Parts: C-alpha cells; sequence; structure tokens
C-alpha cells in the first residue's frame, strides 16, 4: 500500500527558502497528482498547491508566487519550496495525494529570527 | 476565492447522540464539496467526498447532504472516538479553499 | 443505458459538472455526444493496447485499470469496469480528475476536435435541468 512522509527543517530563518521533501512508499509518484498543505496556529488550512501528471502545477495565489511544488522520480519523492518566508509561514506542513486517501504525519516548520 | 463558513463553531455533545454540522460557500460549487476530520497530533482524514459520497473504512455512521451552496455533515450517534476538528473542502475552483471548522467537543 | 441529451445533462449538473474548474455545462454533455454517442457501456480498444471506457471513453492506459494494459497508471484508482454503469458516479469522479490536470478537456480528443471553439451552451438549451 502507499505510504507518505515529511522530511526537513523544522526551524528556519526569516527571508530565507524553507524546503520540505514528501516520501512515496508503495507505488510511483507518477502515478498520481500530489499536493501541499499547511495548518497555521488557529486551525486555519490553507492548500498551498498540486502537481499534476503532466508537470503542471497549480500554486494558491495567497502564496503570491513564492511556492514551487517540483518531483524526483528516481528517488519518488516530491518537494515544497518557499522563499522569502516569514513568521507568518510558521505552521504544520502535511503532503497527501490529490484524491485526499493518503496523508504524511505533517510537520512543524517554525520561522524565527532565532 | 470560494469562501466556506463553517457553523457552529464549536458543539459539545453527549456521546449516544446525534449531530449535524453546516458548511456554506460563498456561491454555487454543485456537490464539489468534501469533509475532513482532525485530531491533535494527527493530519485530517477523509470522511466524505462529493457532497455524500461514502469512503471505504470510514464509519457509517457520518453522512453528508446537500449541494449548491448548502452542505451539512452528519453523525448519527457520535462516539468517543469522534471528538475533535471537522473541515470542509471545495475543489470546484481553483484556489482549493477549507471552511474555518466545527469542534466537537464532549458536552 | 443509453442518455438522451437533457436527461444527461440534468444529471451532469447533478454530479457538479457545471462550472467545474472553469468548463461550463455543455462542455461535459458535448463531450459525452461525441465521445460515446451517450452510451454509457460504450468501448474501444486502442492500438497500443489501452481501451476507453464509458460515456467518457476514459482510457486504460492512464486512468483506469482494466489489467490488460501495459504502462498502465491507474491515475483514477478506479477498475475500468466501474465507468461503465449506468450509473454515472465513477465516470465524473473520474473526469473531474483527468480535468485537473493543466490539459484540462483537451485529454477528450472527440471534445477537442467537435466541441472546443464551438457554442457548447446550444448542448443544454431547450433542457429542464
Amino acid at each position: 500500500d502507499v505510504q507518505l512522509q515529511e522530511s526537513g527543517p523544522s526551524l528556519v530563518k526569516p527571508s530565507q527558502t524553507l524546503s520540505l521533501t514528501c516520501s512515496v512508499t508503495g507505488d510511483s509518484i507518477t502515478s498520481d497528482y500530489w499536493s501541499w498543505i499547511r495548518k497555521f496556529p488557529g486551525n486555519r488550512l490553507e492548500y498551498m498547491g498540486y502537481v499534476s501528471y503532466s508537470g503542471s502545477t497549480y500554486y494558491n495565489p495567497s502564496l503570491k508566487s513564492r511556492i514551487s511544488i517540483t518531483r524526483d522520480t528516481s528517488k519518488n519523492q516530491y518537494y515544497l519550496d518557499l522563499n522569502s518566508v516569514t513568521t507568518e509561514d510558521t505552521a504544520t506542513y502535511y503532503c497527501a495525494n490529490w484524491d485526499g486517501d493518503y496523508w504524511g504525519q505533517g510537520t512543524l516548520v517554525t520561522v524565527s529570527a532565532a | 476565492d470560494i469562501v466556506l463558513t463553517q457553523s457552529p463553531a464549536t458543539l459539545s455533545v453527549t456521546p449516544g447522540n446525534s449531530v449535524s454540522l453546516s458548511c456554506r460557500a460563498s456561491q454555487s460549487i454543485g456537490n464539489n464539496l468534501h469533509w475532513y476530520q482532525q485530531k491533535s497530533h494527527e493530519s485530517p482524514r477523509l470522511l466524505i467526498k462529493y457532497a455524500s459520497q461514502s469512503i471505504s473504512g470510514i464509519p457509517s455512521r457520518f453522512s453528508g447532504s446537500g449541494s449548491g451552496t448548502d452542505f451539512t455533515l452528519s453523525i448519527n450517534s457520535v462516539e468517543t472516538e469522534d471528538f475533535g476538528m471537522y473541515f470542509c473542502q471545495q475543489s470546484n475552483s481553483w484556489p482549493y479553499t477549507f471552511g474555518g471548522g466545527t469542534k466537537l467537543e464532549i458536552k | 443505458k443509453v442518455f438522451g441529451r437533457c436527461e444527461l445533462a440534468a444529471a451532469m449538473k447533478r454530479h457538479g459538472l457545471d462550472n467545474y474548474r472553469g468548463y461550463s455545462l455543455g462542455n461535459w454533455v458535448c463531450a459525452a455526444k461525441f465521445e460515446s454517442n451517450f452510451n454509457t457501456q460504450a468501448t474501444n480498444r486502442n492500438t497500443d493496447g489501452s481501451t476507453d471506457y464509458g460515456i467518457l471513453q476514459i482510457n486504460s492506459r492512464w486512468w483506469c485499470n482494466d489489467g490488460r494494459t501495459p504502462g498502465s497508471r491507474n491515475l483514477c484508482n478506479i477498475p475500468c469496469s466501474a465507468l461503465l454503469s449506468s450509473d454515472i458516479t465513477a465516470s465524473v469522479n473520474c473526469a473531474k480528475k483527468i480535468v485537473s490536470d493543466g490539459n484540462g478537456m483537451n485529454a477528450w480528443v472527440a471534445w477537442r476536435n467537435r466541441c472546443k471553439g464551438t457554442d457548447v451552451q446550444a448542448w443544454i438549451r431547450g433542457c429542464r435541468l
């Protein structure tokens, strides 16, 4: 069956690029659409975007084009890059397939000057 | 963007009793409204897709209904394992958006 | 089952295809007309060994699994048989995933050749919805 899991730094500095990885186990990434969703401190969920089978991407305008979602077939993983982060990007990040049937465990990333 | 408004923000209930959660969209979204459950320290779990379609592995006590702008998630006889957050999400238009969530707690 | 034009328009509206991801209802009725002539049991074997199934002729190489196609990907995570029902639920669910790719409705060759660029709204006109 399918398993998803996020990995990457849990602490980042303002203005830097936040990067996370979602490792997929159980099937090829080339066999589904892949997404990123995040939860802000007050139970506020935001759909960040997804990459579909053709390589086309859909990003939430709320991110003001600071986001990039890419894939690596050889490693069976996909990624999330978010440029020029601010404290407003502190949240719990989750990767999940487009259908919403498979989710990662989620990972908290805090943006702090420290 | 399409705005989803959920109510009540919080709902207390005694196990064994039934409840209904509301989600209304700022514009018609057909049947493209999905329901998620989320507990502390956990990722969201899909309960109902496309307003009323059942999901394999989800308890039968969960059901959804509605179309257009008004939707509801019903739980027939709440169980202790049901306490947590409930969110609706629309996939009719990009960007996909979530409702503010309804917290289900023990009264 | 062979749907009537208006019958399918009403069903697709009920199944949330009126304005799904920027595509008006007429697009879907027109696509069904030229892809399968409104026939839910329509099937067409392709040269690459894949088969197109149902009212929206969904392909077995990329979208559904019929267990008889080479490099099948099963993007819709569904058995092709489910796309041959008189109940359009599964076909609509899969079509929605298909159109959610950057290629949109261009995935349907008949739609591209006979619907795109035409007055698709005409396909839902004169109908009780």
